[PDB]
RNA sequence: CCAUAGGUGCAAGAGGCGAACCAGGGGAACUGAAACAUCUAAGUACCCUGAGGAAAAGAAAUCAACCGAGAUUCCCUUAG
RNA sequence: AAUGGGUCAGCGACUUAUAUUCAGUGGCAAGCUUAACCGUAUAGGGUAGGCGUAGCGAAAGCGAGUCUUAAUAGGGCGUAGUCGCUGGGUAUAGACCCGAAACCGGGCGAUCUAUCCAUGAGCAGGUUGAAGGUUAGGUAACACUGACUGGAGGACCGAACCCACUCCCGUUGAAAAGGUAGGGGAUGACUUGUGGAUCGGAGUGAAAGGCUAAUCAAGCUCGGAGAUAGCUGGUUCUC
RNA sequence: AUUAAAAACACAGCACUCUGCAAACACGAAAGUGGACGUAUAGGGUGUGACGCCUGCCCGGUGCCGGAAGGUUAAUUGAUG
RNA sequence: AGCCUGCUUGUGUAGGAUAGGUGGGAGGCUUUGAAGCGUGGACGCCAGUUCGCGUGGAGCCAUCCUUGAAAUACCACCCUGGCAUGCUUGAGGUUCUAACUCUGGUCCGUAAUCCGGAUCGAGGACAGUGUAUGGUGGGCAGUUUGACUGGGGCGGUCUCC
RNA sequence: CUUGACUGCGAGACAGACACGUCGAGCAGGUACGAAAGUAGGUCUUAGUGAUCCGGUGGUUCUGUAUGGAAGGGCCAUCG
């Protein structure tokens, strides 16, 4: 499903209000793209689909602080 | 943002800190080893290797001086077709030209090239754009003779 | 080339069912408005996922006025 | 000569709860009364809260008065109750009972029928006779003629077989769609056996709004749901 | 299927138009499958309906195609008062 | 397009010229203003101006010498034509590979070519996908479309004197 | 000659389901005519028009969510 492998964002719902307030449903989908990330310790690319808000957090900690607690909640990368 | 480690780019320095786009540092400089993000944790170790940084800046240009005497020799004799006719009939090459500039030139060979000027026209010395840099390139001279 | 994927051997756990209760995910229409599009009906019916013998919630970046009250949960009033 | 009723015997229609107003009869009375909850529990405690004893004004405010106003003038308004009990009303819930066509939400169904898919077999007999080929002529040659063969076809007659054009009988039928006589196709755009695929604002359709289990201008079943009905029918002992 | 077998629907034939391949198009929240293990002498859609002789004028309305000069015109910026 | 800097540019009545100017400066002594003829430059609300002075280290506009609405020669502030180059930034154009893409080829997992991973080949900052916004949209849905009426449909009429 | 096409009112009645309606002596403010009694709260009378909610503009301490102010209300006047 459309979730992230760093931040835990899922699709939410809401409305689609018009100019006479005719409510109807839509979905809010998170931006998320495939991307490859180089590590140095295992010296190999790892590919994981992350949001654009996941790209900013990887720019904060760097790769391995976010890779380790992904393993420390028990996931495949 | 990042701390520069190379001197042969068009904005690089010895130890100057530059502010660049996020996609230019994420994708290109860091996964090769030409830069490092500025930190306040290992800064006692970067100051200890400043002597090792300037000895590395006195060796990369030293190997290039023993390298330019083998590239511009132009002794490569490519065996293409169309001996004495006039019409383009020779095997030009897009994958076999990387092995020809590596058996007697530089050994690196990887051609992900954006080009509408690839194959060459009627028999004569023309130019083929080959992998020479990482954000520019110019075309290398190719000698086309009979077979 | 190293060494990860991958493959076997063992240990421990889970899977299914059950009337209501609880917290989340998704969520109508008839009908009211003596018509009907905002609104009601209603976050109700139903459909999934969890867990417990209960759950959830809880120990102040809360409320009060210059007086003060000190966690949450539940019933009665403020008050239709 | 408008409706309903074959007769009998059983059952079959103004209810409840919470708020509030008016009357009847009661308790205490410028005061009357407690709700939760405690309780040796129908007792007792519990007066928080409510209604009253004073109004006028949109409000601050002022008060047997106050508002408007330049007003002190005029004028508007103003100078024995409370908690039970039993009745008549009213509000909100299915609200006196029975009765729709429809709409929405999870499922069941292509053993009939509509197209498609894989593997099977079925079509008595009797006619017609294309292209082609052979050979004889023929021609510079190819044309072109004859003879012998030959066996094409959404070809022709006609039974199993599939279908449904006419008449009569039947209509409480033998049959919730037949029968007896006659009809059309019958080697193919054929008929059919077994097994599978497509589903409800959705399929299939040589297209008629046709078929999807005797139901189809959007099935069947269980929930929302005792849907809504200014509309019909009924509403039970005496004076 | 069970009151309508037709002059209705089909049809071979004809024209118009879209589609250069990861095709137009359809079914699918999406992955993907048909098209098609095909490649413009192909594949979708719309009308007319073997054959013979033929198919006249109107580009104002509405639609599609072509063109940008100029006018108006969306969030986004935020001068100034 | 903002920015900078030094800014050197400033030609109408008319002054010898020339006015963006406000304060110092009465002249100005760095070859004095070397002059002066004429030297090029670019120059021009043009012969108007700046800089070389050919010579040669040679007096000049005159500091009201004038006149002109403000007088020079000199030091200060800024601005302009723009000069350059920078600093940033938009919009367009070309090219490059490293992101993303491949319903391409051959190895590996594998006895499978679905799916990965490795490497070459193509495209390449486009395509595509989130989120905000314009347009088209009976493809689809919820709904509306009055009464009186010598039957209702058509017509006539709905308020006031 | 002028602005009584005035401001605060209004005992009483007529009509009338209600909401709206019509006439009005007189009192107090400040005025225009006339020498002065006096007359003037539009036109000989009866048709010339549309509630509420919205929003817009002038006056307004009456409120102004701790306090001091403001925003936003309220009342009066007037516009679609």
């Amino acid at each position: 499903s459309r979730v992230c492998q760093v931040t835990g964002k899922g699709p939410v719902t809401g409305n689609n209000i018009s100019h006479a307030h005719n409510k109807t449903r839509r979905r809010f989908l998170p931006n998320l793209q495939h991307h490859r990330f180089w590590v140095e310790s295992e010296k190999r690319f790892v590919r994981l689909r992350v949001s654009a808000k996941g790209m900013r957090i990887i720019d904060k900690r760097g790769i391995e602080a976010v890779l380790a607690d992904l393993r420390a909640r028990g996931e495949k990368f | 943002e990042v701390i520069l480690l190379e001197k042969v780019a068009n904005l690089g320095n010895l130890g100057d800190k530059v502010n660049i786009k996020g996609g230019y540092a994420r994708n290109f400089l860091l996964p090769q080893g030409k830069a490092t993000v500025a930190t306040a944790e290992n800064v006692a170790a970067f100051e200890a290797r400043r002597a090792e940084l300037e000895k590395a800046a006195a060796e990369k240009k030293a190997a290039a001086e023993a390298r330019a005497a083998q590239l511009s020799e132009l002794v490569v004799t490519l065996g293409a077709h169309a001996g004495d006719e006039g019409k383009l009939f020779g095997s030009i090459g897009t994958r076999d030209i990387a092995e020809a500039v590596s058996a007697a030139g530089y050994p690196l060979e990887k051609a992900e090239v954006r080009l509408p000027n690839g194959a060459l026209r009627n028999t004569g010395e023309f130019d083929v754009a080959v992998h020479l840099h990482t954000d520019v390139e110019t075309t290398l001279k190719l000698i086309i003779v009979a077979e």
